């Protein structure tokens, strides 16, 4: 592809510049090129990949929600056509991310394995948001399966305060509530995660304490919203 | 909808 | 272009949807398609056109300035390379807008207000090109910007009152061009000052809303005079 | 120097 002749280190450098310039489409393309060099991503590089695509699909999701709202309130072909255009672009980016995960990234260490499986759950969840038919059922199953495998690893190999583990639990609980029609499971997961993290905060440094408690606070916010 | 991880 | 098979009315409708969704690249593409149908634009439509491309080019200019700043604080070639990539994209968008204006918005504009609006846009987008241009290319671009702005000035003086907001905004941007681009501070100051005084002369004749409109832009002229 | 908003 277009990044094939560029050095891996140059792609990473340019991804960081693109983030500074808030050029997230560029950033995603640079990180995709870096993944395609075939070496494993470092922790920092995983975060670059994630924040790039998060912002790209975040913009698409927000636009899709605006257009969907206009369309349902109306219910010419123009609103449907344009919603469909945005939807197709969104699906294309999710397919790109899922393809990178399956072809290159998902394979050793708990930190990376859980990070990528959580990502897989997240991007199937974004596909599920715009899906409808039996298609939606299959996509929901794919999201659940990825999240569940990530959960199993995180509970065996990570402490309950680990920020990757906490963020996984947060998003899996959102999946339960918003996608899978399982608010009781969502609430149970958020509560047990929060409580088990709370009990282990005493083991952490000042900086690690802040890292973990910020995510715990998000779990609490969702619990207060839901109950 | 319910907010997911913002980081 | 990709919009040739879509109805003009559908393109305008989708431009407005794109705006609501803050999808400004889509908005610009839809408005380009509408322009290329070959019909004149209404006042509402040419403002949709301007908003769309101002947002797109604004994002590119901001990114270019971030990267240029990093580059100038710079030991590899990567910052320059990526700055050049953003630069080329910015140049492409400006060329696209200038192409719409030349083919054929300006010549088909049916009244003074629209002619001035489009000629001001022509000056503005040549000015954005000038910001990132360097050599003999920059000198040609500067002359092109000046000529577009000056033609707009000539029409506005003959056809619009000195308090008219479009005329005032034209003078504001032309004076910025003189100062920031053409390194002509004396012309910048002279133009801003004359524009300010000639508007002030007529303020007493205006409605409350028009007085507000005019003094707002006069204060923008004033801010620049103070800075200069 | 700032040009006409926005
Ligand atoms: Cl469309
Ligand atoms: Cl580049």
């Amino acid at each position: 592809g277009a990044m094939g002749s560029m050095e891996r280190a140059s792609l990473i450098q340019k991804a960081k510049l693109a983030e500074q310039a808030e050029r997230y489409e560029d950033m995603a393309a640079f990180m995709k090129g870096a993944v395609e060099k075939g070496e494993e991503l470092s922790c920092e590089e995983r975060n670059l990949l994630s924040v790039a695509y998060k912002n790209v699909v975040g913009g698409q999701r927000a636009a899709w929600r605006v257009l969907s709202s206009i369309e349902q309130k109306s219910n010419g072909p123009e609103v449907r056509e344009y919603r469909e255009k945005v939807e197709t672009e969104l699906q294309g980016v999710c397919d790109t991310v899922l393809g990178l995960l399956d072809s290159h990234l998902i394979k050793g260490d708990a930190e990376s394995r859980v990070f990528y499986l959580k990502m897989k759950g997240d991007y199937y969840r974004y596909l599920a948001e715009v899906a409808t038919g039996d298609d939606k059922k299959r996509i929901i199953d794919s999201a659940r399966s990825a999240y569940q495998e990530a959960m199993d690893i995180s509970k065996k190999e990570m402490p309950p305060t680990n920020p990757i583990r906490l963020g996984l639990a947060l998003n899996f609980s959102v999946f339960h509530y918003e996608i899978a029609n399982s608010p009781e499971e969502a609430i149970s997961l958020a509560k047990t995660t929060f409580d088990e993290a709370m009990a282990d905060l005493h083991t952490l440094s000042e900086d690690s304490y802040k890292d973990s408690t910020l995510i715990m606070q998000l779990l609490r916010d969702n619990l207060t919203l839901w109950t | 909808r319910t907010p997911s991880l913002p980081t």
